[PDB]
């Protein structure tokens, strides 16, 4: 509706 | 004992060619400090690549492919070696021909190759791997499906650039089933792959919706494992960056109560993504802002705005601010926000060091004032209740100071708020602020 996330990331290998 | 092995691998005797390949495969499997570098530098990769051709024993193909895989699953440079030896197309054709053990090796290899960068990802796809990979999801062999799903997600990963949509979108029907798997790792990787696919244009979001994925994803937001929650939440959030109709499908599938659950997750980042996701629904039409309120999401959102980590607060502020948009056409919304105590947290947030949010926060406060002003003018009162709430919370002082901010738009909106709703008592400032300010 308004805003994409800052980065797709939320990628399995990199996230948190 | 290695230069010897290199010669035994060159022997024209098929019997020794195997014995050698088997010895390579074994040292390459050592858990601690694999000799991937040493084996590469002996020049034997291209030799091992030949051992994977159609014209070779089934038992030799397996060992050569397994050895190479151990190489390709090392460092980016040791993967590069395998790719430069033109191993991918033979890994690919082994997905058709080879037995199941061989299929599992090649699929893993291609996964590691596809996951190295966006170039290698495109390359695997150009070599037409999609077709055979999909063919693997018939095997009814859990470990192979598990692996094929991991690889599949790596073929979808990456936004800059996106993969070729006309190819990766062919995996939607399979994934749609995979998010019903009882194998956690499968489920997880299937959700990642959907989070990547849904992360794109409205055409892509629609593809996800048309295979009936969103129903299942919403169900998965309450899975016991955050490994499932995370990518699932993300896919749902991406779907709601779409248009009102798209957003409405997710609300209709039950996402608001699932979001309620996630707003009280132990992980801070799940809470942050949940806030983001809700903010894109309050960015939606008036029915949807009301759906958010009816799902009792405002109270936790307000609570997070006051005590959450900064990244989470910003996202919550968007959710609450976007919701006050609809307050000009449905004043019940603003009234409810105010009554839930969102004025003081919004005010206190004006001093955050981020101009993007200060702006959003002032837009929320303006909308609260505009509704408070139209409320008193509608019934001949001589006070703006909301203006007094903001004043008593030290929000007037805070908005006042925003005029000393470098961004002209912030100053201009703050100036306007102080003039319009705080007229006699607090001066607005004009432009002698030529020694600028901010950062």
């Amino acid at each position: 509706m308004n805003r994409r996330k800052i980065a797709m990331p939320k990628r399995r290998m990199a996230f948190k | 004992e290695l230069p010897q092995m290199t010669q035994q691998l060159n022997s024209d005797d098929m019997q020794e060619q195997l014995s050698a390949t088997v010895k390579f495969r074994q040292i390459l499997s050592r858990e601690h400090r694999p000799p991937i570098d040493v084996v590469i530098q002996a020049g034997v990769v291209p030799r091992l690549v030949e051992f994977m051709r159609e014209n070779q024993p089934e038992m030799l193909q397996l060992e050569a492919a397994w050895a190479l895989t151990n190489i390709a699953s090392g460092t980016s440079a040791q993967t590069k070696v395998v790719v430069d030896a033109d191993a991918v197309p033979l890994f690919i054709q082994l997905l058709y021909t080879g037995s199941v053990e061989v299929k599992e090796q090649a699929i893993w290899a291609l996964g590691n190759v596809a996951g190295d960068s966006t170039d290698y990802r495109d390359y695997v796809l150009q070599c037409n791997a999609m077709e055979p990979i999909l063919g693997l999801f018939n095997s009814n062999k859990p470990s192979l499906i598990r692996t094929a799903t991991w690889t599949l997600s790596n073929l979808c990963r990456g936004k800059k650039p996106q993969p070729d949509w006309s190819v990766v979108s062919q995996a939607l029907p399979t994934l749609a089933k995979l998010i019903y798997s009882m194998d956690t790792e499968t489920l997880v990787d299937a959700c990642w792959a959907i989070s990547y696919l849904s992360d794109g244009p409205q055409e892509a979001i629609q593809a996800v919706i048309d295979v009936r994925i969103p129903k299942r994803l919403v169900e998965l937001l309450s899975h016991e494992s955050t490994l499932v929650q995370t990518p699932a939440l993300r896919a749902v959030g991406n779907i709601v960056t779409g248009n009102d109709l798209q957003t409405q499908v997710v609300i209709n599938a039950g996402v608001l109560p699932a979001l309620r659950l996630l707003l009280s997750s132990p992980k801070e980042n799940i809470k942050k993504e949940a806030c983001w996701t809700i903010s894109n629904i309050t960015a939606g039409n008036t029915e949807q802002i009301q759906a958010v309120i009816d799902a009792n999401l405002i109270p936790p959102l307000v609570k997070l705005l006051e005590v959450a980590e900064d990244k989470t607060k910003k996202e919550a502020c968007w959710a609450i601010s976007n919701a006050s948009s609809g307050g000009l056409q449905r004043p019940d919304i603003i009234r409810y926000l105010v009554s839930q105590g969102c004025i003081k947290p919004l005010c206190d947030l004006l001093e955050i060091a981020d101009n993007r949010i200060i702006e959003v926060t002032l837009d929320a406060l303006e909308n609260i004032l505009k509704m408070g002003e139209a409320d008193k003018e509608a019934r001949g009162l001589n006070i703006n209740e909301n203006a007094d709430f903001i004043e008593k919370a030290g929000g007037m002082e805070k908005i006042f100071n925003c005029q000393q901010n470098e961004n002209d738009k912030i100053y201009e909106k703050a100036y306007k708020i102080i003039e319009t709703y705080f007229g006699e008592e607090e001066d607005a400032v004009d432009e002698t602020m030529a020694p600028q300010n901010a950062g």
